[PDB]
């Protein structure tokens, strides 16, 4: 699944 | 009206095998948008040698919302690489919609193996050009 580099 | 807005963006990086970015460094695309009246601006950001230690063997690829939205933004997205014929290959899809605020990114730290990409037999770096493809589907409240 997708990830993010911010909260 | 909340009508779903679909659009595609493509970006060619020259001399990709010679990019000097190391792990965690970023290449940024230009901004892009739909053909509607909202004028949300987006961009792509790519880590040629991975986001972090976990993805060190991968190209990492993210979609970011650049502009200031007037209401909540939820978007689905899909990334792929174009071969020399312009055909989409090695596609990876969000499947679900994700919430974007200004500055928020969503993507795949392990989008594609760097060693697979660099192998000329796979045809993903014609003339050492990397052409990335993104389709975005966005709904605004």
């Amino acid at each position: 699944k997708a990830d993010t580099t911010t909260p | 009206s909340g009508k779903v807005v679909k659009f595609s963006y493509m970006w060619t990086i020259n001399n990709f095998s010679f990019c000097r970015e190391e792990m965690g460094e970023v290449i940024k695309s230009s901004t892009f948008s739909s053909g509607a009246n909202d004028k949300l601006k987006w961009c792509l950001r790519v880590n040629p040698k991975g986001l972090d230690e976990e993805s060190k063997d991968y190209l990492s690829l993210y979609l970011l919302l650049v502009s200031c939205p007037k209401s909540e933004v939820r978007a689905k997205f899909k990334f792929s690489i174009l071969n020399a014929k312009g055909e989409e290959t090695k596609a990876v899809e969000s499947q679900r919609a994700y919430r974007f605020v200004q500055g928020k990114d969503w993507g795949f730290k392990k989008f594609i193996r760097r060693d697979f990409l660099l192998d000329e037999a796979n045809g993903l770096l014609p003339d050492d050009k990397l052409t990335l493809f993104c389709e975005v589907s966005v709904v605004q409240d």
